[PDB]
């Protein structure tokens, strides 16, 4: 009844999964992830890539697929008494995006700003690499999705059209794809050093300041709640 | 770590460095290990390298599992960039005081601006003990000595904490109340202004004229306590000592110079001619890191990294005596695995097949000769 | 002027005036007064001052006191840019011509190129006379002499009216008429087109052909007037002309070199030795434009700028006859408020403490060999 603890899967889902990973590369950044040209990464760190690649595309097509197909049908008449704890869910989805974009975005973003200047990279694939850019950003843009396609198909008011600030939000992770990706393509021509000032980085930051689009995004939710026949109660008895 | 990705001619015609000597391979924390060597910058420096106009000294290690205390090129200290000129050979000195306890490959790296760390040969370094036991004790010239592991770091902790708690405790102050869907709908039909007032107010410019207040009050009380205080030394070291090296006495000309495609191996042929007076022999060409040798003529002694040396990789058609005045063509190969493991074969992907390195030769009482070779380096697959 | 305000140690190692020369202290208007000297482009040229590629023989006044009638650099006369080169030594003489009356503070100054002005030493020189009496008569390739003071002057201010003029007459035929409020109404409710009509649109094409009518009958008036024309001369000299210097004979070593905090003075220890064969003494330590001397050993006779010119400033701990072979170190003090006005002491603030100077030798006989430092100046406080 009304907003669960299905909410606290959603922080330590993430939680423990990154946790782990950070234990894992915290004993083999040492050890294997030093030097690439050596076996020990082909089957520590390389294997790891090619793993989670491949379970990305799966449960994305499966959560995506899931959630799409039990898309609410008969949506026309359903009761406000659901159209609260659907609301609620949806939040849970936010709570988890936002979780997961904290991950990719702040840690192991500015986590492999100090492997840089540690370790001379040695592929476009270091550790931090392969968690950063191939783990860390797909989960949330996997898990941006997943609320975006809730919303639209179990919640009305976000199923009539495409809300923009809500696209905004989750396809400006996606696009970082060769905004961040650039990073080191672009410098590498005028200045091969990862020098984060460098033109080639300001994709990565007009991708990232898309994540503003959570405020028009939560408006939009709480214009939602608005008029699935919440606040009347104790907003008028305020 | 970090080379054998990038380019070989890079590497090859970059910066060589030689006479490479490690004062320790083993060393308790708190220890220093001192590396010394001399590097020449190649005269045909690469165009997608700006001229080490501003480059800087540096050392390739895992991070601060040594700090250097200590750095020279020339006779001079060298904690700033530093202005070196092409063509130039230059002593250095790195002396490093070990942090962490570990096996640690450190290499002696160039900081050549515009693009590029120009990375040396690394050898691999052990580091026994504690971390907790690493000091880094420095006096000031203001009396107090100081340790730089912790200096400040309570200080910086503590205003950290203070304004941020501020900041909470402003977020707090107006979280008390009910802060999204209410206040959102107030704004909406009707006017807002009732969700704010003087009670509020009041507060703003309590914190408004607070933060002023103690910005300024800390300022000038940190400015009574270390009340002598220099701007961050910077700026380019122009002036740089080099080293003053004969003429050498033996002149090499590269007619040809091969290597294949699958292969371990870079022939040459070298048409040597020795000038000055007692008879001459080859004993090492020096490549990208990579130092090969004759060892019926030269044996390293100074512990050059294992992976890196060649103990008899460099053999000559003929590698008898060459009398003085004498003049003749000779075909050599530098054969070795690292040629592969290091990535040299890698030439085979670069834009310009050209080699650059150094051969050293040796008279009968064992004083020697530097000369310098390059040259268009073709491959051959069929 | 304005040095003083610029970073202490951009005024040391930046360019070295020494030899300076003033033929007079005192011109009448329309008389002439000849700077010459000496500059040395300092080898450990900042690295925030473009190199002086393109740089320019200026002088520093308040404006056209004085007009520049000569400047040489080397032999050649210098009124383009030129090429300086690091590390060289060149000699310059400006001539100037009196205009304004007054007390003028002249200084030699380099206009060196990817920012910075470089001001030399200045020196009050004083103007007698009216500034009507000034004349500056040039004959041309033309035949004619005139006077550039009024050349072309009433020609200027002609084309300058008549146009103006015109411009003045075709908002005047239009403001004969109302402007605003009745013509914005009109255009508003209903078609303007009322407001403009045949009286309108042939004074338009009258003014329209009228001027360019009048531009091209006037240029090509002007071409036959003044049928010889070039253009603008322009364009960086090359190949200046280096002062050729004989190697010194004396090398000195510059041992820590500190600064008192609030101080007038700059210590520095200095191991001076003596090659070459004649007993040989210190006698000036030149800095940034301040001379400090052994008033023991030198004395100035060239007028140098009094607030400058430190008279007994040098005091060598030692200062009897270095012999010829031998070598001594030796603890100097340079001293004079000079350090304090022209602002040397603001070092303190600039982000790189090293200094540079030049100090002058004087054997028995009285010849002299220049060597100059350079080195990290340190601060003390305690």
């Amino acid at each position: 009844l009304l907003d669960k603890k299905w909410l606290t899967f959603a922080l330590a889902i993430y939680t423990v999964f990154y946790l782990w990973v950070r234990w894992y590369e915290g004993v083999y950044g040492w050890s294997a992830g030093l030097d690439s040209f050596a076996p020990e990464f082909e089957t520590y760190w390389m294997n790891f890539l090619y793993t989670e690649i491949v379970l990305e595309i799966v449960t994305a097509s499966i959560l995506w697929g899931y959630l799409w197909k039990t898309r609410d049908r008969n949506l026309a008449a359903l009761t406000p008494r659901e159209e609260l704890r659907r609301n609620f869910t949806h939040l849970v989805w936010l709570v988890a995006y936002a979780w997961a974009i904290y991950w990719g975005a702040s840690y192991f973003t500015e986590q492999d700003g100090t492997w840089h200047q540690t370790i001379v990279r040695d592929t476009d694939f270091t550790p931090s690499h392969i968690i950063e850019f191939y783990l860390s950003y797909p989960i949330y843009i996997i898990t941006g999705f997943a609320a975006f396609i809730y919303a639209k198909t179990r919640l009305p008011f976000f199923a009539k059209g495409i809300s923009l600030p809500y696209l905004v939000l989750v396809v400006g992770p996606f696009m970082i794809l060769p905004n961040v990706g650039l990073n080191e393509w672009g410098h590498t021509f005028w200045f091969m050093e990862e020098l984060f000032v460098a033109p080639l980085h300001y994709g990565f930051v007009i991708f990232g300041w898309l994540a503003l689009a959570v405020m028009g995004t939560l408006t939009q939710t709480f214009y939602s709640f608005a008029q699935g026949g919440l606040g009347q109660s104790l907003c008028e008895a305020v | 770590h970090g080379e054998k990705s990038q380019a070989a001619f890079m590497r090859m015609r970059t910066i060589h460095w030689y006479d490479l000597s490690w004062s320790k391979e083993k060393v308790k924390i708190n220890e220093t290990v001192e590396i010394k060597g001399k590097f020449h910058v190649f005269e045909g420096w690469p165009e997608t390298v700006d001229e080490p106009d501003v480059a800087f000294l540096n050392v390739g290690m895992p991070g601060p599992v040594f700090i250097r205390k200590e750095s020279y090129i020339g006779g001079q200290l060298v904690p700033r960039s530093v202005r070196l000129e092409i063509g130039k050979t230059y002593d250095f000195r790195v002396v490093l005081k070990a942090r962490r306890p570990g096996d640690w490959h450190v290499h002696t790296m160039m900081n050549v601006q515009g693009g590029g760390p120009i990375i040396g040969p690394g050898k691999w370094i052990t580091v026994e003990g504690s971390m907790s036991e690493f000091r880094n004790p420095v006096t000031t010239l203001t009396g107090q000595t100081v340790d730089l592991e912790n200096y400040n770091e309570g200080n910086t902790y503590f205003w950290h904490a203070f304004w941020f708690a501020i900041g909470v405790a402003w977020i707090g102050y107006w979280s008390r109340r009910p802060i999204f869907i209410p206040r959102l709908l107030m704004v909406d039909a009707g006017r807002a202004d009732e969700l704010v007032s003087a009670t509020d107010r009041k507060v703003a410019m309590g914190f408004l004229a607070a933060t002023i207040l103690i910005v300024v009050m800390a300022m000038s009380s940190a400015n009574s306590k270390y009340p002598i205080t220099i701007p961050l030394q910077a700026g380019t070291m122009r002036g740089m000592k080099p080293l003053e090296l004969p003429a050498p006495t033996v002149s090499v000309k590269v007619e040809d110079a091969t290597y294949r495609v699958p292969g371990r191996a870079m022939r040459m042929k070298l048409t040597i001619t020795n000038h000055g007076n007692s008879p001459i022999r080859l004993g090492e060409f020096y490549t990208a890191s990579v130092r090969f040798l004759d060892s019926d003529v030269y044996k390293d002694t100074t512990g050059y990294p294992e992976d890196l040396l060649a103990e008899d990789g460099l053999s000559v058609s003929d590698n008898s005596p060459l009398a003085p005045g004498e003049t003749r063509t000779v075909d050599v190969t530098a054969s070795d695995a690292a040629w592969e493991v290091y990535r040299l074969s890698d030439i085979i992907y670069d834009p310009d097949s050209r080699f650059a390195g150094l051969l050293f030769f040796f008279d009968a009482t064992g004083n020697r000769q530097v000369v310098q070779i390059d040259a268009p380096l073709i491959p051959s697959f069929m």
